[PDB]
């Protein structure tokens, strides 16, 4: 349990588990790696503003 | 098998130590040791069980 | 050793296989405990050899099962 | 520890602590009397440690012996 | 604990069927349980068919539910 | 911390939804520190009414407490 | 902004944000929130779950059943 | 408890069938306080194949069923 | 997490999460099982010396 | 009546079940054969009672009296000395808690009496020597240390009777460290003397001494030891402790590591600071202070007792705190199963030492395989007498095979040869018993690897003889006899 290795603030794209991805502009991380991503519009573009994306189903972020 | 029983006169001397009339041991090709400290340094909070109890008493011999 | 294994390619590109089957091809910067590697230039080929770069990966350990 | 009591006829018959009570039955006690009643009880007592002293004077080799 | 105990009992006493997180659904003796849930059941028949196991052991992130 | 919630939901009506499909709506009897639920006269399916039965520590998806 | 306080922001306000499971679209719980657990324990407040909309109120999801609530 | 009882019985022969379908029976070498354990002479039946006749195979907690022999009494772990 | 030792030099095949399968000489692991075999064949390629991990090897065995 | 029985006709408790032990004696893998063996008076029938102790749960020693489990004829009784050896089989834990069939033969420590001792190495695969921690090795066990080399059989030493050091001797840990050592040298020295082979040579390290005292129930090795500080605080290793523990290896508490230098001026080692120095302040607290800082000592070891184990007298509190301490006897199982082979492991030289035909015969392989398949072929050696002593048993190791009552078995002599056929003799099996010192447990399916007693194959045998299959049989030799030391 730690946050995640990228500090992360800037336009990165995260895929979650099955490959389902979104992007936006990174917040800050969480005890279970979870990061807040800002205007996460899915890239696959549904964005709700204050997107909690969990990093326990979270597999990657890539700027 | 016969009784060869340490019998003290003062209590100046320790509970544990070495009579004179008991004869010397004299002892007189290498041991198997492992890396010193190289490996398994000990971690915190691991002690003998009685390091803070005292070696012996002045009753430890009367007893 | 194998921490100073995977220590000792740091600063150069190698494949890895990922847990779904894909095939990623980078070099990384920094790596976490949880194998959360932050990468940089890495061709990951989604399990259907078509690999796509992306820069700044910071790829959990979920993800990424070994070497390829 | 033997100050006080050594001269009575009941002598710790008094402490629930040593003895069960009045009946005088059992008697249980600590280390620094037994101490300082094996240093005075050194006239009667002998200075023996085994019965490897006593090889063929032992009771068995008596009984062999009538 | 109490609970686990008192399934344990029920599974001395009864035939207790314990669906695990594999589709195992086995219906017999559950003998022991733990605090990881390592679950060790004599002479239960468990469907994958009822096929009978004289001992089956197996392990909380693999076991889903049980019932008496 | 779900301690508590699991405190309230020990011997209370609830309904649970797994990540297999497996709806089981009754009464959970005790529910452990790791939310190792028992339940009595509980009605599953993913089958029928079971009565008394246990779960693992998290094989539920969603607990709708009722 | 962490996402634990992000939850707990949400949760605070009972926003209805799109939540969906751990890797699982197949339901879509938008509602309310009634609170956050210290092991990311969410609970529900007549938050319907789209697969058909159906809310039923206190509804306990576990730290990692969600992946994506926005 | 079961971790005990599986290295008390660690020498018999027994079945471990994984997640992955693989079913490894035979005797056991050694079982480690983890499910990674060593086994010896052990046909792993592969899912929906044929077996492989293995003298020493290493299992990740992958190992889920563990059929078990008839050398454990109802008291020799109680 | 314990087998290192007694593959520390036979060669041993290990399946990884991906479905590969992957025979070479492990000459390092780690506590949590994530063992370094060099010389890695993965059934056809070469992953070199290849770093699997304990959750990632569901199933090995000792081929060398 | 004739009463030479100490006989028990009903069967404790065992706390295991006996259908445990009997799938455990299927096996010739997780059985080992060891002959207990030393000087005269060592401890090691009140060890095997230690054994009993753990073991059988209603059998305890009582306060007065040590009682002698082993020695059951009455004889030994009135001399008080052991006289005829005795065979144990039980079931024993290790610290993994692995059971293992423990095949004990419990010999007296008397040169006159060394001949059951021969017949004991050769049913025995394993040699475990008692020294006297007073006393050390004597004339006795330098010519056991002489037939052991000569019989090619492994053996470890247990030093027993450790309290003489302590509560009679009143050693200082460095100089009782400097004894033990020297014991530990001169074992090595008549090792290599004797030996040719140096391979072996035994230490605490390397898993060959174990420490013991058999009146107080103490039995550790340096493993065990370990393990009971891994117990305690479960960040260690406890292989890594056994290794660092002994042979001057100083612990550096600055950086809490382990260097072969003394850091400091009158720096001790490891295993001084570590086993010597906490043991002779628990006997510090036991004989000086048993009213005011005991519980204290109970509560720092994590022992909860009542208040009239406090007010009992000293050595039976001490035995029991020992006891409590030290848990039960996993340290010799350990010593047993790792350095001690099994009859399939350790069957080659004991069969090339025993068989005139070899074990390049093609029965010669089949004795090695340890086969419970195969021909029936055994080796008696001792054969006792019964409680009225009018009728005899034998006493034999399986080496392969499995018998069973009623079944019938062929007797062979020493002077048998393939020309001799006088020596034969055929009797079936009344009943087969497994051993114990004070009861026999009737058994039908003895497989090999095991030690049983045989009724009613008496008549023929002389000393020692050979069991083999009366009907199919081969071309079987004769072992060869019990050549004794004196
Ligand atoms: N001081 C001391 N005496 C012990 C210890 N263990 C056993 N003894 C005594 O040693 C005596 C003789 O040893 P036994 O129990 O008869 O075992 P043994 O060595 O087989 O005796 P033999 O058959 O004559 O060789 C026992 O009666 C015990 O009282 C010990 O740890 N310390
Ligand atoms: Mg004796």
């Amino acid at each position: 349990a730690h946050p995640p290795e990228l500090k992360m603030d800037k336009k990165l794209s995260l895929k979650l588990n099955g490959g389902r991805h979104v992007q936006g502009i990174l917040r800050g991380f969480d005890p279970f790696m979870n990061l807040v991503i800002d205007e996460c519009v899915e890239m696959a573009q549904n964005n709700i503003g204050m997107v909690v994306i969990r990093g326990n189903s979270i597999i990657m972020l890539e700027a | 098998p016969n009784v060869v029983f340490i019998k003290t006169e003062d209590p100046d001397l320790p509970a544990f130590y070495f009579d004179p009339l008991i004869n010397p041991i004299s002892h007189r090709s290498q041991e198997p040791l492992p890396d010193d400290d190289e490996e398994f340094e000990l971690p915190e909070f691991v002690e003998p069980f009685l390091k803070d109890t005292p070696l012996y008493t002045d009753n430890t011999a009367n007893g | 050793v194998p921490i100073k294994v995977l220590h000792e390619a740091e600063g150069h590109i190698v494949t890895c296989e990922t847990n779904t089957g894909e095939v990623y091809r980078g070099k990384l910067i920094e790596a976490e405990d949880n194998m959360n590697c932050q990468m940089s230039n890495i061709t990951v080929t989604y399990r259907d050899g078509r690999v796509a770069q992306l820069e700044q990966v910071y790829i959990r350990g979920s993800k990424i099962r070994f070497l390829i | 520890p033997v100050l006080d009591w050594f001269y009575d006829h009941q002598p710790l018959r008094d402490s629930r602590k040593y003895v069960n009570g009045s009946t005088y039955q059992r008697w249980q006690f600590t280390l620094p009397m037994m101490s300082t009643l094996y240093r005075l009880a050194n006239q009667l007592l002998t200075d023996l440690v085994d019965d490897n002293y006593f090889y063929l004077f032992d009771l068995k080799a008596f009984f062999t012996s009538k | 604990g109490p609970l686990s105990v008192l399934t344990q009992s029920v599974k001395n006493n009864t035939q207790v069927l314990i669906n695990c997180r594999n589709n195992k659904k086995l219906l017999g003796r559950v003998k022991a349980f733990d605090r990881h849930c390592n679950m060790v059941l004599e002479n239960v028949k468990e469907m994958w068919k009822d096929r009978y196991i004289s001992k089956m052991f197996l392990r909380g992130d693999s076991v889903i539910v049980v019932l008496r | 911390n779900p301690k508590p919630f699991l405190n309230g939901l020990t011997g209370k009506p609830v309904m649970v939804k797994l990540k297999w499909g497996m709806e089981y709506k009754g009464y959970l009897v005790s529910v452990d520190g790791y939310m190792n639920m028992q339940l009595a006269n509980t009605e599953e399916y993913i089958s029928g009414h079971l009565g008394e039965v246990l779960i693992r520590c998290n094989n539920v998806l969603y607990i709708r407490g009722v | 902004v962490q996402p634990i306080n992000l939850i707990f922001r949400y949760l605070q306000n009972r926003s209805r944000i799109q939540v969906w499971l751990y890797e699982q679209v197949n339901m879509r719980i938008e509602g309310c929130i009634i609170g956050f657990d210290e092991y990311m324990n969410l609970v529900l407040d007549d938050a319907e779950e789209i697969h058909s909309r159906k809310q039923l109120g206190r509804i306990m999801l576990k730290g990692d059943n969600i992946t994506l609530l926005q | 408890k079961l971790v005990r009882f599986l290295m008390k019985l660690s020498h018999e022969t027994v079945t471990i069938e994984l997640k992955n379908g693989t079913q490894v029976h035979g005797t056991i070498t050694g079982v480690d306080v983890s499910m990674n354990t060593h086994l010896k002479a052990v046909k792993m039946t592969l899912k929906n194949r044929e077996p492989v006749q293995l003298e020493t195979l290493s299992i990740g907690n992958n190992i889920r069923y563990f059929i078990l022999p008839d050398s454990l009494p109802l008291d020799t772990l109680l | 997490s314990s087998k290192m030792l007694q593959h520390i030099d036979y060669r041993m095949r290990c399946i990884l999460q991906d479905g590969r399968i992957f025979i070479g000489t492990f000459k390092a692991f780690d506590k949590h099982m994530n063992l370094i075999l060099c010389d890695c064949d993965e059934f056809k390629r070469v992953l070199g010396l290849v770093l699997l991990r304990g959750e990632n090897l569901v199933s090995m065995t000792v081929e060398g | 009546t004739k009463k030479f029985t100490l006989m028990e006709q009903t069967l404790p408790v065992t706390v295991y079940e006996m259908d445990f032990l009997a799938d455990l004696m299927d096996n010739s893998e997780l059985i080992r054969n060891v002959t207990l063996c030393g000087h005269l008076h060592h401890g090691k029938t009140c060890f095997v009672d230690c054994l009993i102790e753990q073991t059988h749960p209603e059998i305890r020693k009582r306060y007065d009296q040590d009682l002698c489990y082993t020695d059951i004829l009455f004889t030994e009784q009135e001399r008080g000395v052991g006289i005829k050896s005795t065979p144990v089989t039980v079931v024993l834990p290790d610290t993994k808690g692995k059971s293992y069939l423990f095949n004990i033969m419990d010999t007296p420590g008397h040169v006159n009496f060394s001949d059951e001792v021969t017949a004991g190495l050769r049913i025995s695969d394993g040699v475990v020597l008692f020294i006297d921690a007073a006393e050390g090795v004597m004339l006795n066990t330098e010519r056991l240390i002489k037939h052991a080399v000569q019989e090619r059989l492994a053996v470890t030493v247990c030093i027993n009777k450790i309290d003489r050091l302590i509560l009679e001797l009143k050693l200082p840990p460095t100089d009782a460290y400097y004894k033990l050592r020297h014991i530990v040298d001169e074992v090595n020295g008549l090792i290599s003397m004797y030996s040719t082979d140096e391979n072996l040579i035994l230490s605490p390290l390397l898993g060959n001494v174990c420490f013991s005292s058999s009146q107080y129930s103490i039995c550790f090795t340096l493993g065990s030891f370990a393990k009971i500080y891994a117990d305690t605080f479960g960040d260690i290793n406890y292989q890594e402790f056994a290794k660092r523990l002994w042979g001057d290896i100083y612990f550096n508490p600055k950086t809490r590591k382990f260097t072969k230098k003394a850091p400091t001026s009158s720096s001790q080692r490891s295993f001084v600071e570590f086993i010597l120095e906490p043991l002779y302040k628990i006997l510090a607290q036991v004989v000086g202070d048993v009213d005011t800082s005991l519980p204290r000592t109970l509560d720092e070891l994590g022992i909860h007792l009542t208040k009239e184990e406090l007010k009992l007298n000293i050595r039976p509190l001490l035995r029991l705190v020992c006891k409590k301490f030290f848990g039960e006897f996993t340290g010799f199982v350990d010593m047993c199963v790792q350095h001690i082979p099994s009859p399939k492991v350790g069957a080659k030289p004991k069969i090339e030492h025993t068989y005139t035909g070899g074990v390049d015969s093609d029965l010669g392989e089949a004795m090695s395989d340890c086969d419970p398949d195969g021909p029936l072929m055994c080796h008696t050696t001792k054969m006792y007498s019964t409680d009225d002593g009018v009728q005899f048993h034998a006493f034999g190791r399986v080496l392969s095979g499995t018998i069973h009552a009623g079944q019938p078995v062929k007797v062979l002599g020493e002077n048998y040869t393939l020309e001799d056929e006088e020596d034969s003799q055929i009797c079936t099996v009344g009943r087969l018993w497994i051993s114990v010192a004070r009861y026999h447990i009737e058994v039908n399916r003895v497989p090999a690897g095991n030690w049983v007693l045989i009724e009613g194959v008496d008549q023929p045998i002389v000393k020692t003889a050979t069991i083999t299959e009366p009907r199919g049989n081969e071309e079987a030799q004769i072992f060869r006899p019990l050549k004794f030391n004196t």
